[PDB]
């Protein structure tokens, strides 16, 4: 490196991937009254 | 006129803590409700410095000394090299009336002293003094302690000087209080070591720290007055 | 630039007009803001008022309608938002 | 009315302003590589022929910086105009009316 | 002036930026302390006797009033020239501590008095610093600095282990190993004194002959005034656009008594940035106060060339006091944006046509 | 642009502050990043199963 | 003269460091726009009925 | 201690999971209890 660097994001993938499963649970049961 | 002191005297090599001390005027501009950062020569805080209970101690590039003295024992300074007529020497000296600063090739024995009679005349400190170079009188400058700061400069000898009353016993105080500039003196001297005088009967505690180069930051009040400083290099909160 | 100097006036002529554009600039970002407070609150055609007595079924809205007893004629949370902000 | 901290968009905006300006008057105090930082003082000091390139000097930073000012106005002018048509969009389409 | 500015014979309704109005200063006031002594120059430059040149003389003056023009228009020296500021200018500043330093060399190590220079006297007897600022006068001294049995007072340090630091003093005298073996006080082989003598003979041609050079060091700002050239101070003005040259700082503005409470110690204070607010004249020791001089953009409000020609002419934030080309054209209006010449207030409230800020705008009927 | 050097960082120091603002604008755009993931994704207030 | 060549060589560089930040920052902007517009999207076709 | 971040001193690790109000990185952070 030449004083370059990378910072890694806050939310990893895998919290992400629990967010859209989340998601997609609540409205496959619940229809639109969860929002 | 003198000898040597078979009096041996010994005083403890003590070492304390210096708190928050030793802060001074860094220039002459006014300003207020501002907080200013400089990077200069100061004295670290919380550092380790030493307490004695009069050897030779190194000069190094700045001197902190302070004096809780009682009665005005202490009496003045003698700065260079080898403190013999081979090499230019200086000396401050506060007695009775106006101060005293002399350079010259002083000729110093051992144990320098003033002494006093029980009217009050005797100064015998030195033995020779041929060529001298600068010759300055002014103000004298003195539970009740004395702080100066001494720095040899670009050929100018600055001394900053503060007093305040103290009830506390023996520590330093904690507290804050800057050093106001008193003395500019233009002469360049090669300093190295530096004593201390004395006023015997002829019939002992004080401070010594170095300086060293950093960064501060700064708070002047309403009025000009500095009130709060931190050290740059201290502690990751600083 | 210059601060009220001939000769830097006479140095800084020969760069081109470099500050044309750069007030040109400010200018138009002024303009902006006066338009967009100007379309983000004037929506209306007439000043309304509301009656002098005030039955609202019950509800009570005297917390937000403005109270000319004040000189600036704003209600209260209009006050505490001007207060908290500096 | 008793809860802090709650309209920190509106003080960062002015905290930005103020930050940006700040730093564009404070920049008039670098020398840029001359030899000072006050054109009175070289004017009144040393003479015409390299005294102008000192000038240059002082001029080039100067400029430089001034448009560093300016295009960061620009952005921030591009961001605020956004955002207050969206304040517009939502207060015609939920004040004037159900959504 | 919208004509010019928009690069058209015809302008279209509505409110335009021309230029920008300032006030002018008016008058000078100089305040310079209590001096008028004159200042030994003579001394150190007409001594008969001039030290070597690796124990160059040194000498400090200061609380004096010195003439530099009487040293620049004499002939007798033959190199008059300076690094850090015109001579004509050296009578227009006042310094501190200036240093007078008097040597004799050789006619061919005049060169190397400069900074940044690598020679032998430049490095081995005297450096000089590569950020030196003052000037460097040099002459012959052929007719009395050389004799016919031969001058041999005259030495100059010829071996050392390293060069100088600038500014540096050195006397020692001790015998240098020129090769592996300590010399312990023996000139022979692989050890030579470091001082050479000279051979200054009036017989001896250009490049030899003795001469005499002297230095002359300042600084730039660093304590209270005490030597400056000669001036002639003037009163003091209260609320004036002026510009003034405060014991040799300079600015303009207006000055006011103010009630800031300095310390015995300052000078001149500020608030932020680098901007001087107060200062202290060195003759009274009184706590002035610097203000800006007022300016501010101008505008011009027109309702189209189509129409008629007359126009309207607003000065931005400026106080309704000092207006003065159209001054006593029309009445005066006192807005929140400025000051506004060329239209009636009315009490009526219409649409807004050309806005001019504030909550108010103008309108053609005039 | 100074790849540790004294002097160049001496030399650089008379240039004023220009690299506090490039420092800040960058952490600016990092922020700015973590919001817009946060703000897109984020807006459920628990976890269904 | 290393004054001379590093000051030619600072200018260059940071004039070279100024340009990518500017162009950072408006892209910034415009990704800045476009999520925005997908955290509208999920917002309201997700949630609910369009 | 150890993350995927850098090396972090000064600051407890513990199995616990709250609401994050002092973001680090990598799905950790930290606050103050010590
Ligand atoms: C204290 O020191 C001062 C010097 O500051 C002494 O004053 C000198 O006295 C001698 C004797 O008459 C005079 O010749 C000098 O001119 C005085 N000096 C000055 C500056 O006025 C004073 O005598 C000393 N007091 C003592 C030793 O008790
Ligand atoms: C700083 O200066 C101000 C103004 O002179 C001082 O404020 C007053 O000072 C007088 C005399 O010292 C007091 O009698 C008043 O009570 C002060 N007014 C106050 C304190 O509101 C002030 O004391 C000075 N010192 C500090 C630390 O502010
Ligand atoms: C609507 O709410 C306001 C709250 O401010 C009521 O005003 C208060 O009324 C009580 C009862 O008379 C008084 O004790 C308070 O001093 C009032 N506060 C203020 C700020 O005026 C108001 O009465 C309510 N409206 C109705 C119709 O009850
Ligand atoms: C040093 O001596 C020289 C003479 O060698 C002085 O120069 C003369 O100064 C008077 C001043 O009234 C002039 O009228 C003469 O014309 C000068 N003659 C020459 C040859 O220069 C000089 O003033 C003396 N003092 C210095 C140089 O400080
Ligand atoms: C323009 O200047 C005049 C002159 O100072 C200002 O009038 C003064 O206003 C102050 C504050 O109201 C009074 O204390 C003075 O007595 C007024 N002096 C005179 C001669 O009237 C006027 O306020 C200024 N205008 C603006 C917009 O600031
Ligand atoms: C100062 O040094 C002595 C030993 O030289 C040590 O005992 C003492 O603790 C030190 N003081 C501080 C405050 O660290
Ligand atoms: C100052 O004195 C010390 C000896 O006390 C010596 O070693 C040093 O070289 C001297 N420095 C100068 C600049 O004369
Ligand atoms: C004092 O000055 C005299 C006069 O030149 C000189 O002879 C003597 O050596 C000097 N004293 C010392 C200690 O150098
Ligand atoms: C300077 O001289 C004038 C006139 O004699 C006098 O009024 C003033 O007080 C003097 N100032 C100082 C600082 O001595
Ligand atoms: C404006 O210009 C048009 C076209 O020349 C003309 O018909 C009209 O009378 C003009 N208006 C005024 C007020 O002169
Ligand atoms: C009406 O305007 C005149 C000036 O034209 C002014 O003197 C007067 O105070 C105004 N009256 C009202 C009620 O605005
Ligand atoms: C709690 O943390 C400690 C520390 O590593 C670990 O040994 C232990 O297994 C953890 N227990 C649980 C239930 O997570």
């Amino acid at each position: 490196f030449n004083g370059l660097t990378v910072l890694p994001p806050l939310l990893t993938d895998e919290m992400i991937a629990q967010y859209t499963s989340a998601l997609l649970a609540g409205t496959i049961t619940s229809g639109w009254t969860f929002g | 006129q003198c000898v040597n002191l078979t009096t041996r005297t010994q005083l403890p090599p003590a070492y304390t803590n210096s708190f928050t001390r030793g802060v001074y005027y860094p220039d002459k501009v006014f300003r207020s409700s501002v907080l200013h950062s400089t990077q200069d020569l100061f004295l670290p805080f919380f550092s380790n410095v030493t307490w004695f209970h009069n050897p030779v101690l190194p000069f190094n590039d700045g001197v902190y000394f302070a004096s809780t003295e009682k009665s005005n024992i202490i009496r003045g300074w003698i700065f260079g090299t080898t403190l013999d007529s081979k090499t230019q020497s200086l000396l401050i000296v506060n007695n009775a009336t106006n101060v005293v600063i002399k350079v010259c090739e002083f000729q110093f024995c051992n144990d320098p002293f003033l002494d006093v009679y029980y009217m009050k005349s005797e100064f015998r400190v030195y033995s020779s003094a041929n060529n001298c170079t600068f010759e300055y009188v002014s103000q004298p400058f003195l539970k009740n302690l004395r702080e100066f700061v001494f720095k040899n400069i670009d050929g100018y000898f600055k001394i900053y000087s503060k007093h305040t009353p103290i009830n506390l016993v023996r520590d330093l105080p904690q507290g804050f209080s800057a050093l106001e500039p008193l003395v500019d003196l233009p002469i360049g001297i090669n300093i190295t070591r530096f004593q201390t005088l004395l006023a015997l009967h002829r019939s002992a505690a004080y401070y010594v720290g170095y300086l060293q180069p950093r960064t501060f930051l700064l708070k002047y009040n309403e009025n000009g007055t500095i009130t709060d400083a931190v050290d740059c290099a201290l502690d990751p909160l600083s | 630039i210059c601060g009220d100097s001939t000769e830097c006036s006479n140095l800084l002529l020969q760069y081109g007009s470099f500050c044309t554009q750069l007030n040109r600039a400010l200018t138009g970002i002024a303009v902006e803001q006066d338009k967009n407070t100007q379309e983000v609150f004037a929506q209306v055609k007439q000043i309304y008022k509301t009656p002098p007595i005030k039955d609202f079924g019950g509800f009570n809205f005297s917390q937000i309608l403005p109270d000319p007893s004040k000189p600036s004629k704003r209600s209260f949370i209009e006050d505490l938002l001007f207060n908290k902000v500096t | 009315s008793s809860t802090a901290s709650a309209l920190g968009k509106l003080q960062d905006v002015v905290n930005q302003n103020a930050q940006a300006l700040n730093t564009l008057v404070k920049q008039l105090s670098s020398n840029f590589g001359a030899i000072s930082s006050v054109l009175n003082d070289i004017l009144s000091r040393l003479d015409p022929p390299e005294a102008e390139v000192q000038i240059d000097r002082l001029i080039t930073g100067r400029l430089q910086s001034l448009q560093t000012y300016v295009t960061q106005q620009l952005i921030r002018a591009a961001e605020i105009r956004a955002s207050a048509n969206l304040a517009a969009t939502k207060m015609s389409e939920c004040v004037l009316g159900q959504s | 002036e919208t004509k010019c500015t928009l690069k058209s014979f015809t302008v279209e309704k509505g409110i335009y930026q021309t230029s920008n109005f300032r006030v002018q200063p008016t008058e000078s006031i100089v305040r310079f302390p209590n001096i008028t002594n004159l200042c030994p120059f003579g001394e150190v430059f007409n001594a008969t006797r001039f030290a070597s040149v690796y124990a160059w003389n040194r000498k400090r003056i200061s609380n004096c009033v010195a003439d530099y023009s009487v040293l620049y228009n004499s002939a007798s020296f033959s190199t008059f020239k300076c690094y850090g500021v015109s001579p004509t200018k050296l009578n227009d500043l006042c310094f501190t501590n200036v240093y007078a330093d008097s040597f004799v060399i050789r006619g061919d190590e005049v060169r190397q008095i400069a900074p940044g220079q690598t020679g032998k006297i430049a490095d081995y007897n005297y450096k000089l610093p590569d950020d030196f600022t003052g000037c460097v006068i040099a002459w012959n001294s052929n007719n009395l600095d050389s004799k016919v049995g031969g001058n041999y007072n005259y030495r100059y340090r010829l071996f050392r282990k390293s060069n100088l630091k600038p500014f540096e003093r050195d006397i020692s005298t001790e015998i240098y190993q020129a090769g592996s073996t300590p010399c312990n006080g023996v000139q022979g082989f692989n050890c030579y004194f470091p001082l050479q003598s000279y051979g200054f003979q009036p017989t001896n041609g250009v490049g030899y002959q003795p001469y005499r050079v002297v230095v002359l060091s300042f600084e730039l700002l660093h304590a209270p005034a005490t030597v400056c050239g000669p001036k002639k101070s003037t009163n003091l003005v209260k609320n004036k656009c002026v510009n003034f040259n405060f014991n040799g700082l300079t600015g303009t503005g207006v000055l006011t008594e103010s009630n800031k409470k300095f310390l015995p110690f300052q000078q001149f204070g500020r608030d932020i940035a680098d901007t001087t607010d107060a200062v202290r004249d060195p003759q009274t020791l009184e706590i002035l106060d610097i203000t800006p001089c007022s300016f501010g953009g101008v505008s011009v409000i027109t309702p189209g060339t189509n129409t008629s020609n007359q126009v309207a002419v607003l000065y931005q934030g400026v106080n309704c006091t000092e207006v003065p080309v159209y001054s006593t054209g029309s009445n005066v209006f006192q807005t929140r944006a400025g000051c506004l010449i060329g239209a009636e207030h009315v009490n009526n409230s219409y649409e807004c046509d050309i806005p001019i800020g504030a909550g108010i705008c103008a309108s053609y009927q005039s």
